[PDB]
């Protein structure tokens, strides 16, 4: 999406026309900030689980040809929540 | 699941490119596309299965042409009765096997 | 009491209003609220919520809290990481959940009550939120939706007009006019092919039921939805839910009433306590049988469940049963001590075996346990060898059975005449779905049955009805003449191309079989065909011949069957003679020769090569089948239309082979042309009156020739069926043709008229006069030897031949402007995108296509004289493949047919020509807008092979110029280059 | 319980373990059976199972 103006952290652009261009082409919008490198600056912050809703995400894809239903691998295991927290942050 | 992430990392294209989950011996697919035109594998050895069959596995479309089945101390050329099912008019194809399954 | 009631009187509104749909959904409002549906009114997402847990607490008996709703709407019921299919999957299969309640326990959630229906609780809500809608929640959970439409909208157009989140657990899309109504499942295609899965509630005499009031009135009742939104519908592993048509679950339901009250009345092991049902063959009895047999698992003091079919459908179907998962498909095979550990292993609740299996059972084994136990039994396909002796086991060796049958064959009037019937076998008809209602239906397809009376030589001994006779002096020459058998020969390689459709090169074509009664008739035809087209082929080295197969062992072996069926072959390969064997093993070995195949006569190549052969003849790449006695039962072949016949039958076994034809396929395939060289129409009676009423033949088979030459008027219904010189003479006159009409309204009524010509065209096509009339078109003056001998092919004498003279056809020149300017009509309403109400005749469009090789087959022969107008000929011709236009102009305004010689030499010279101007147009699609050489090259030759194009490929971006990163992409130049791609290979499908 | 073996449905062993972990007089040594859970994917399938 940035190969040219590249950004670091991204906007709320809200283009759905132009957002469903890759999820025809890559066939996933990754998101507006739901990228890694804009995670990456909020690390160790309270709580961790919106990962589980970031895999919400990639895995819309029913148009077309979907090739998701994928990423069931990070479940919860896991003690408590303070745990999940410092454990998948480091 | 790490084959599917496995063949996305390495820059591939999304057009029809995937496998699907099952067993070879029990869900054969996909017969409709197509006789294929190279296959590779690396099938496990000794894989016994159920016998000798109850379903009607004789009368499928690739052991029939056989003459009998592949028991189950002997469960290797199944694989490789199913990966000579699947091929074109001229390509080739290559399987391994270990050299114990010599008259067995 | 049951699902499918009898007798019913019927309501009338007028009304109560006649077109609106607001009013129509007011009515339904009102109809289940006197039957006891609950009008509430929810509008929100969350008020949704709300009424469910009002229900489920209703349900279970339990409460909730508010963070443990919240937790069981999260962790069970409302998971956003799930589709469709998995809510299908829990309304189906998982409808009981485990819920921790917050005094640290833990109990169970229903969702519907699978096993007392009338507890459940109904409700039904409104529209939200491009159309009307209609919700019925059971036990507060959305399944049922009811759309509105007009009162003259096309049941076509009723599916045209296709988040949130709880509408992902509809499963009966029930649509309706008003007037027409029907219900969906799985929303499975586009518009297409809906009308494959688009079934009618009916009683159980198979009579319709279309009027949306009286639909509602009888089929919406609690206890009958309830029961077919959980009894009736199969959620076949995986992504299909099966729904039924209700006569079969009429005839389930008739089935375990008859075992309830045989129970009660403990009258057990008796025809009265037994019973049969007769469905005809084509209405889907296997699932019918498994649900019947899943319901016999359900039962209460069942013990064991037999189905017992022949040999080798068994484990064939018993793979075919695998809508359980899993099913409990259990065979010895055959282990009778296996057998009998499966008796004695529990909760395989289904038990498939053979009757020989089952007598070997009973005669070797006389002590097991299961002969004081409640036994059910299901029997299909009877042949004649165990028919009674078995059964005189299952009444020596057992003592508590419940014996039902599945059958296409009755016994009873005139079958069989020396053996116990049907009713007498079994008991009453509980339950029967007749070919005739499956036939108006569009489940199967119509008959024309036709004796050629065209020989009157043996015009007497054809005409014979002397059974005695034609059984006992059947010979080799006064029934198999070499003159005759030449004739039947003659007769049928000049039909062949007419009867399949096959008048034209591009066309699709259909495979014709052949069967007969003797095998040396089959061993004279292979070489009577062989050296025929030998001859045909040298006459003027022009006649595509015909590839001919045959295939055939051993033997009338038994008896086999009542009167009268097809005595089935044995698997003995060489039991005839070497003069019949090694005659097949060269035929095999001619087959090999041309196909490449491997396939040996032996014990194991021999019956490989009749599945090889069943497979190959399926795909219209084997002309002509010669039959002696398989492929009659049980194959079937859904591009077959035409079968002809050599051979005297009898009352089903008649119906059997004429079932080999019938299966529907499209459009174009209308009925099946029974061809017979011996009058059978008096047997054909035989078996319609025995099926049903003198009304019955007239709803099965046709009408004559002239009755729709000039149409006729249906005398039950009334309609115009208008005639094809009448619609000739209507586009004649009302139009003045080619292209002067410019009113819409007359433009759709051109269409509608050249719609309805064209498919009284297709229907005339399979009719023989009409094909002479049509080939009459081709007249000499004089040449009076090339016209007697087209008159003898056509067995025309003069005096018919004054009337066909004097009866006009009109011109192929105006077809030709009529089809064009349909086509344009079509490609004008291609465009943007009163004209959403069409009907559009795309089949036959499909259909009689050119493929370029009959249009320079024409251009060679245009000599050479004309040299201008021809290519006026060849842009009146252009239409179809339209597309491909200007260079086909291209390549003769260029070049000069002087340098031609002949077709071959032009028609390579057509594909240089065209691959040369392919290149250079393609350099010109590179340079125009920065296209990147090797990347679009690559992508366009992948387009070509792949023989379309896309917007995947999704790496086009590298044969894009500069850059789609950037969010003010405007499709620059996306769209551009797409349109001119899509364009470049509509301009190039398949040439170069 | 080994009359109604076989009969729906199987959960009540759940509560089973209720009746035993009362024990507060005196010295419990309870809170102990927490080891049969439910894994397990429908219903009948646990029932099937338990019951084998």
């Amino acid at each position: 999406i940035e190969a040219g103006t590249d950004d670091i952290k991204d906007d709320a652009i809200k283009t759905k026309g132009y957002f469903i261009y890759p999820s025809q082409l890559f066939c996933n919008v990754a998101a507006k900030a739901n990228t890694n490198d804009r995670l990456n600056a909020d690390l160790n912050s309270i709580f961790v689980a919106i990962e589980s809703s970031a895999y919400g995400y990639p895995s819309e894809a029913d148009i077309k040809g979907l090739f998701a239903d994928f990423d069931t691998t990070s479940n919860r295991l896991g003690n408590t929540v303070k745990d999940k927290n410092a454990r998948l942050a480091a | 699941n790490l084959a599917r992430m496995n063949m996305f990392l390495h820059n591939i294209n999304y057009d029809k490119f995937d496998i699907k989950l099952g067993n070879t011996l029990t869900e054969p697919h996909f017969r409709d596309e197509k006789p294929f035109d190279a296959i590779v594998s690396n099938p496990p050895y000794s894989v016994k299965w159920i016998g000798s069959d109850d379903p009607t596995l004789i009368n499928d479309e690739r052991f029939a042409p056989a003459g009998v089945l592949a028991p189950k101390s002997k469960a290797d050329f199944a694989f490789v009765l199913h990966a000579l099912n699947y091929l074109s008019a001229k390509g080739r194809a290559a399987i391994v096997c270990f050299p114990g399954i010599f008259y067995r | 009491n049951f699902i499918v009631l009898d007798k019913y009187i019927k309501a009338e509104p007028t009304g109560d209003s006649y077109q609106s749909e607001s009013d129509l959904e007011r009515e339904l409002i009102q109809d289940l609220r006197n039957q006891g549906y609950e009008f509430i009114s929810v509008k929100s997402q969350s008020a949704m919520l709300a009424n469910v847990r009002e229900q489920l607490q209703n349900l279970n008996g339990v409460v909730f809290n508010d963070s443990e709703w919240r937790r069981f709407t999260e962790q069970y019921l409302d998971n956003p990481s799930d589709g469709i299919l998995d809510k299908t999957r829990k309304i189906h299969i998982d409808y009981i959940c485990d819920f921790i309640f917050d005094d640290e326990r833990l109990e169970n959630i229903y969702l519907i009550d699978k096993k007392n229906l009338m507890r459940n609780k109904v409700q039904i809500i409104q529209q939200f939120e491009n159309r009307y809608d209609v919700t019925i929640l059971v036990n507060g959970l959305p399944l049922v939706q009811i759309e509105l439409k007009k009162r003259g909208v096309a049941i076509r157009e009723a599916f045209n007009q296709i988040e949130n989140s709880l509408f992902k657990y509809l499963q009966l899309f029930v649509i309706s006019n008003g007037t027409d109504t029907r219900y969906f499942a799985n929303t499975t295609k586009r518009d297409k092919n809906s009308f494959d899965f688009t079934m009618n509630w009916a009683k159980s005499d198979n009579t319709l039921i279309k009027d949306l009031k009286d639909f509602t009135a009888t089929c919406f009742q609690k206890h009958t939805l309830l029961n077919v939104l959980v009894n009736y519908s199969v959620f076949d592993s995986s992504q299909t839910l099966l729904v039924m048509r209700p006569y079969q679950i009429a005839a389930t339901e008739r089935i375990l009433w008859k075992i309830k009250s045989s129970f009660t009345a403990k009258n057990w092991s008796k025809p009265e306590s037994g019973g049969y049902i007769w469905h005809t063959t084509g209405s889907g009895k296997t699932l019918t049988s498994f649900k019947a047999a899943r319901l016999a698992t359900e039962l209460d003091f069942i013990d064991k469940v037999f189905f017992v079919v022949d040999r080798k459908d068994l484990d064939y179907q018993t793979m075919k049963e695998y809508q359980r998962f899993s099913p409990d498909s259990v065979n010895g095979s055959e282990n009778t001590a296996g057998l009998k550990r499966n008796l004695d292993k529990d909760d395989n609740k289904i038990i498939v075996t053979t009757i020989q299996k089952l007598n070997n059972l009973m005669k070797a084994e006389s002590d097991l346990p299961v002969y004081n136990q409640q036994v059910v039994f299901i029997f299909d396909e009877c042949h004649r060898s165990q028919f009674g002796e078995a059964q005189k086991n299952l009444k020596k060796k057992f003592k508590r059975y419940y014996q039902f049958g599945f059958t296409g064959t009755p016994i009873f009037p005139e079958n069989a005449l020396g053996s116990e019937t049907t009713a007498s076998v079994f008991g009453r008809e509980l339950h029967s779905y007749v070919i005739t209602d499956a036939i108006r239906d569009e489940k199967v397809l119509k008959f024309k049955v036709d004796y050629n009376d065209v020989r009157p030589q043996f015009k007497s001994l054809e005409t014979e009805t002397d059974e005695k006779k034609l059984s006992a002096a059947e010979n080799q020459q006064a029934f198999l003449h070499p003159m005759r058998i030449q004739e039947i020969t003659q007769y049928i390689l000049n039909n062949f191309r007419q009867k399949t459709h096959r008048t034209f090169p591009g066309s699709k074509g259909f495979n014709a079989m052949l069967a007969v009664s003797s095998v040396d008739a089959a061993k004279a035809y292979y070489a009577t065909f062989k050296r025929l087209q030998e001859e045909a082929a040298n006459k003027s080295a022009t006649y595509k011949p015909l590839r001919i197969a045959t295939i055939f062992s051993f033997a009338a072996n038994e008896e086999q069957n009542a009167i009268g069926e097809i005595s089935d072959e044995t698997f003995d390969t060489s039991a005839m003679d070497s003069s019949a064997k090694e005659f097949l093993d060269a035929a095999i070995r001619e087959y090999n020769s041309h196909f490449k195949t491997n396939f040996s006569t032996d014990s194991n190549g021999f019956q490989n090569y009749y599945r090889d052969l069943a497979q190959r003849v399926k795909n219209q790449d084997i002309d002509l089948l010669i039959v002696v006695g398989m492929f009659l039962t049980g194959f079937d072949a859904p591009t077959l239309n035409t079968l002809f016949v050599d051979k005297n039958l009898r009352y089903h076994g008649l119906m059997q082979a004429f079932s080999r034809t019938n299966r529907i396929y499209d459009a174009t395939k209308t009925f099946g042309n029974i061809v017979t060289f011996r009058d059978l129409e008096r047997s054909t009676i035989d078996a319609i009156t025995l099926f049903g009423d003198k009304n019955t033949k007239n709803v099965v088979l046709e009408k004559s020739y002239t009755e729709y030459m000039e149409g006729f008027t249906d005398a039950a219904t009334g309609e115009a069926k208008r005639g094809f010189m009448t619609v000739v003479s209507e586009l004649e006159q009302r139009f003045p043709d080619p292209t002067s009409i410019e009113s819409e309204k007359e433009k759709k009524d051109f269409v509608k008229l050249f719609g309805e010509y064209l498919r009284a065209e297709n229907i005339l096509q399979n009719y023989d006069e009409f094909a002479t009339l049509k080939a009459l078109q081709q007249i000499d003056l004089s040449d009076p030897v090339a016209v007697e001998k087209f008159k003898a092919e056509h067995y025309v004498d003069d005096e018919k031949f004054a009337e066909l003279q004097t009866i006009r056809l009109p011109a192929d020149r105006k077809i030709q402007d009529y089809r064009s300017a349909y086509n344009d009509i079509r490609d004008w309403q291609r465009r943007e995108k009163d004209w959403d109400d069409v009907v559009f005749e795309v089949d036959l469009l499909k259909s009689q296509e050119i493929n370029l090789d009959y249009i320079l087959g024409l251009i060679f022969e245009h000599n050479r004289g004309e040299m201008i107008e021809e290519v006026k000929r060849l842009i009146r011709s252009s239409l179809g493949n339209r597309a491909k236009e200007g260079l086909v102009v291209d390549f003769i305004q260029q070049t000069n047919l002087d340098d031609l010689p002949d077709k071959a030499s032009i028609i390579d010279a057509f594909f240089t020509f065209a691959q040369r101007e392919q290149q250079r147009e393609a350099e010109a699609l590179i340079k125009e807008e920065n296209l990147n050489e090797d990347a679009a090259k690559r992508y366009i030759r992948t387009s070509l092979k792949r023989e379309y194009a896309t917007e995947n490929g999704t790496e086009l971006n590298e044969t894009l110029p500069k850059l789609s990163p950037l969010n003010p992409q405007y499709k620059t130049k996306k769209q551009a280059v797409f349109q001119k791609i899509v364009s470049f290979i509509e301009k190039f499908k398949g040439v170069g």
